[PDB]
């Protein structure tokens, strides 16, 4: 028994044609075929009832889903991405985890083009632009004193006129000075070299960022994600992802949980597609917390505008659920480890996530920087 | 050990500690709390987005030194009657 | 900002000499003319700096293209397609190849839309 | 013993380390950073990671 969810178990293009086990394809289908090869048994692939996961009811307290089908003997095994939890280990046995996961953040891919008045000053610095004027006035104050010409000899004095001459150095290459002056010759001599180095470094650095456009602006940390309110972040309306932030002991996840609880507008969404759409429409101003297995697959699908940022937050894993006291429990428990040590599990992961992913690497090199 | 009484209770207790958060709490306690480098190590907001101040401060220093030398020259110039 | 006490030819001929050279100094030497030319020199400086920088960007991104004489790099790009024949030894050679390069090329040709294979060589 | 991990020898084919102490009954449990592997799951049971 397994659930039909992308991309673990998907129906082929010609699902109506043919019958039996060829009607399904995906990760768990290859895993089931490999388990039958390393254990030796005839297996029939069945879909779980109405697409229910392993969850125990609260009122009637009835097990529904794949775990339910194993408890009441309706199924013999459940090779499916079922999270290993304490509530499920009590009723049915679990094999060793074949894939680790954890809650991660999904954001829209940031754009590199940033035209505007705020970016012309960026090639230097917030401080150098405020220091070039301090150097200019430091040169003007020296021009106030170095403007001494030869008079037969307590001076004519310099007022108003000196600032007029001084302002000229910012426009022209520098110096300005007075004719036949010994000290202004070197005032403008050092000023011209200084402004020359400044303009040379400006042009050189400007060329450096028209060839290398990287512009990685996400913080890439959950703690700083909680320390800012511009880019919102939310989870699901109901599920283990939200409950994990609810019953968390770390102050970071508690700050995130209080932020999501006192969120206006509400950051929680009903379905995962609503969170993906909000991330894709907010133009980088919304973040969605969800398990890494789905985050990577959404990142590997069109229009490739989603990105999984950061790392996982908790340590959980999917394992093959077996009925308590069944003959297949231990052989599958060993076969999972055998497939993990051989590398077939990671090979299937790379096969169904990146090889068949719509978002390819894209042409090496190329010219897209006009 | 195979067939031991402690197998299943520990198998369940590990999941109980992971779902409660005590395992991650102990990880953060003995890895990051007692770590000598408590905050991020050698990590800036971004790796050299533009130009550093020390990079141009030298040119500014040679400018100030030139202005000082020119002030000295002006001082010896006005004294010549 | 010049002599305008009420066609004037004096202020119509002075205008172009500041656009070319660096500064704003003609026969009159007025501070208001300095601040006219003061922002102009910085503006045209930024303009020429950005022009030269972008010109270097296109003299750097023009000679960084890869012609590729190696098949392995030919497989690492998808703008220039590559295919073989519908039937023949070349296709079977890409089929039963043990080297990962020819296997990547074979997967690229197998999952090709439109089909890269052709009927005849011509 | 002498800081040995759960490893089975090749010549004498003797289990040494924590897995060895659990196999020969010298110890009752091994709460230690021991990696779950197929070679060790056959001789001694493993809890969830
Ligand atoms: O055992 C569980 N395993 C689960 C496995 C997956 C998937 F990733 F698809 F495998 C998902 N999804 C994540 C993306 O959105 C679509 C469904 C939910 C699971 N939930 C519900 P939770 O309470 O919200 O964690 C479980 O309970
Ligand atoms: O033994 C073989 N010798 C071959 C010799 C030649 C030629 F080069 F013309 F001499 C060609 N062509 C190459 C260009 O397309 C037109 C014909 C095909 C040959 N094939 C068929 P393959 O199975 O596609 O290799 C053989 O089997
Ligand atoms: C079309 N413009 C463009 O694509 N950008 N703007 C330039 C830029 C170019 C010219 C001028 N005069 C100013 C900015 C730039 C400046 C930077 C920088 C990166 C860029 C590249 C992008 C943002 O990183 C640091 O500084």
């Amino acid at each position: 028994t397994t659930i039909l969810e992308s991309p673990y178990v998907m129906m082929k293009a010609n699902h109506a044609a043919l019958a039996g086990n060829e009607r399904y394809e995906g990760y768990c289908v290859d895993l089931a075929a490999e388990i039958a090869k390393h254990c030796g048994f005839k297996y029939k692939l069945t879909i779980v009832g109405d697409g229910k996961y392993g969850a125990r009811d609260a009122d009637t307290k009835i097990w529904n889903g794949m775990v339910g089908e194993l408890v009441y003997g309706k199924a013999d095994i459940a090779i499916a991405p079922l999270t290993i939890t304490l509530v499920r280990e009590e009723v049915i046995d679990f094999s060793k985890p074949f894939m680790s996961l954890g809650i991660s953040i999904m954001i829209k891919k940031p754009q590199k083009s940033k035209p505007g008045v705020f970016s012309f000053l960026d090639p230097l610095a917030y401080e150098i632009w405020m220091c070039i004027v301090f150097a200019y006035i430091g040169v003007s104050v020296v021009l106030f004193l170095v403007s001494r010409f030869s008079p037969y000899e307590t001076n004519e004095f310099a007022i108003f006129q000196s600032a007029w001459f001084s302002l000229g150095a910012f426009m022209q290459q520098g110096a300005d000075i007075s004719p036949r002056s010994l000290s202004g010759r070197i005032v403008g001599g050092v000023w011209w070299f200084f402004t020359l180095i400044i303009i040379s470094s400006y042009t050189a650095n400007l060329a450096a960022f028209l060839t290398v456009e990287r512009m990685v602006s996400p913080i890439e940390s959950a703690e700083d994600l909680s320390k800012q309110t511009e880019i919102a972040y939310g989870t699901l309306d109901s599920g283990s992802t939200k409950e994990f932030f609810r019953r968390s002991k770390i102050a970071v996840f508690d700050k995130m949980w209080t932020y999501m609880r006192s969120a206006e507008p509400s950051v929680f969404v009903r379905t995962t597609a609503e969170g993906v759409a909000r991330v894709r429409k907010s133009k980088g101003k919304y973040a969605y917390l969800l398990e890494s297995t789905m985050n990577e697959y959404i990142e590997q699908r069109k229009p490739c505008d989603t990105m999984k940022v950061g790392g996982n937050l908790d340590s959980k894993g999917y394992g093959i659920a077996t009925p308590k006291g069944s003959s297949l429990g231990t052989p599958v428990n060993l076969a999972v480890l055998k497939l993990s040590e051989q590398g077939l599990l990671d090979k299937l992961k790379n096969k169904w996530w990146y090889d068949k992913g719509e978002c390819g690497a894209k042409d090496s090199g190329s010219k897209e920087k006009t | 050990p195979k067939g031991s009484s402690l197998g299943t209770p520990v198998n369940l207790a590990v999941l109980k500690l992971s779902e409660q958060g005590l395992l991650d709490k102990l990880k953060n306690k003995w890895w990051y709390d007692k770590g000598e480098c408590g905050a991020k190590d050698s990590g800036s907001k971004e790796k050299t987005s533009a130009l550093s101040l020390s990079n141009v401060a030298g040119v500014f220093y040679i400018l100030v030194g030139g202005l000082g030398l020119a002030m000295l020259v002006a001082l010896i110039e006005f004294c010549y009657k």
